[PDB]
């Protein structure tokens, strides 16, 4: 299947005293490896997951110094854009990024994504041809024009099909023994009474990796979607995930009713039958 | 302004007497600033931990706040949030089915 | 691996 390196970086304006709020966090697939948070002690990126710390001193001090120079520039834009939208010094914003490069099954170069949000809301992407830039509004036009005068367009698509790529591949290889494995959903049922009429059953899917999953229920072999309640996929704590469907029967039904859970680490779904 | 949405779990089934890890995950909200907290029997639990601030494609953010601990037959626990987009804390019992 | 910020004929390039 595809792989992916993402950065997602937040600076929030403190408009009462100092300079912005910047976190910045680096993922490999569903798998946080880096961070930086310019509230804490080090000033440092630092490891999150065991594989990234096969690195030696000098990738330390290299992303450190990138990942402070993109807290600058995030200040930098929450000021510009603070102007670019009329708004006062007395407001709290956000400038978000996030950024980043896929490989596919044939581990080359699949897609690249570079864009931006302002106080939540889409500002300027760039375009999947990684050659141009969608606007979200007029403001955003100030940017894109400034963008394609300075043709920075070009610097970025060979970062994300050249420099991303390569570290992506890196990374995967680094740490194969977990972003290379799949953990398939550990799945079970449980049968509660409601009333001596009704109860649920509730399909469990647990310890999971990556997040994507279905889970369904069938009646009579059919889909039985309106009376579903499910919970979206939270994680676990320990890298994997979770998640669970439910649905109330009548009691004595119990057997008309299945769960089908659908994963990339199941060869072929499975069918849960109480 | 998107309100937090709130999930308050045990990472694994819990059983009475055996060490675990309560769990509250916020997400789907804007802005950032956050405030959460895991409560046991009313009264807050210090020195509970936190994944670091990422978000989803909308751009809405999620977190995870995490403590050990060791389920007991009394004891009651519960996730509280405050955010700017709520009147007042939001309470969510953990329960643990 | 992080990118490098936008730059120019020497100088940064921001929104
Ligand atoms: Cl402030």
């Amino acid at each position: 299947g595809s792989h992916s390196m993402r950065y997602f970086f937040t600076s929030v304006s403190r408009p009462g005293r100092g300079e912005p709020r910047f976190i910045a966090v680096g993922y490999v697939d569903d798998t946080q490896f880096v961070r930086f948070d310019s509230d804490a002690a080090s000033q440092r990126m630092e490891p999150r997951a065991p594989w990234i710390e096969q690195e030696g001193p000098e990738y330390w001090d290299g992303e450190t110094r990138k990942v402070k120079a993109h807290s600058q520039t995030h200040r930098v834009d929450l000021g510009t854009l603070r102007g670019y939208y009329n708004q006062s010094e007395a407001g709290s914003h956000t400038v978000q990024r996030m950024y980043g490069c896929d490989v596919g099954s044939d581990w080359r170069f699949l897609r690249g994504y570079h864009q931006y949000a302002y106080d939540g809301k889409d500002y300027i992407a760039l375009k999947e041809d990684l050659r141009s830039w969608t606007a979200a509004d007029m403001a955003a036009q100030t940017t894109k024009h400034k963008w394609e005068a300075a043709h920075v367009a070009e610097q970025l698509r060979a970062y994300l099909e050249g420099t991303c790529v390569e570290w992506l591949r890196r990374y995967l290889e680094n740490g194969k023994e977990t972003l290379q494995r799949t953990d398939a959903p550990k799945t079970h049922m449980t049968h509660h009474a409601v009333s001596d009429h009704e109860a649920t059953l509730r399909c469990w899917a647990l310890s999971f990796y990556p997040a994507e999953i279905t889970l369904t229920w069938q009646r009579d072999g059919e889909d039985q979607t309106q009376d579903t309640e499910l919970v979206e996929t939270r994680p676990a704590g320990d890298g994997t995930f979770q998640k669970w469907a439910a649905v109330v029967v009548p009691s004595g039904q119990e057997q008309r009713y299945t769960c089908h859970v659908q994963h990339e680490g199941l060869p072929k779904p499975l069918t849960l039958r109480w | 302004q998107r309100t937090p949405k709130i999930q308050v779990y045990s990472r694994h089934p819990a059983e009475n007497g055996k060490s675990n890890f309560l769990n509250c995950y916020v997400s789907g909200f804007h802005p950032s600033d956050i405030e959460v907290d895991l409560l046991k029997n009313g009264e807050r639990i210090e020195k509970v931990e936190h994944s670091d601030l990422s978000f989803s494609k909308d751009w809405s953010f999620y977190l995870l706040y995490y403590t050990e601990f060791t389920p007991t037959e009394k004891d009651e626990y519960a996730c509280r949030v405050n955010h700017v987009t709520l009147s007042q804390p939001k309470i969510v019992k953990w329960d643990r089915d | 691996f992080l990118n490098k910020d936008l730059e120019v004929d020497g100088h940064f390039v921001t929104m």
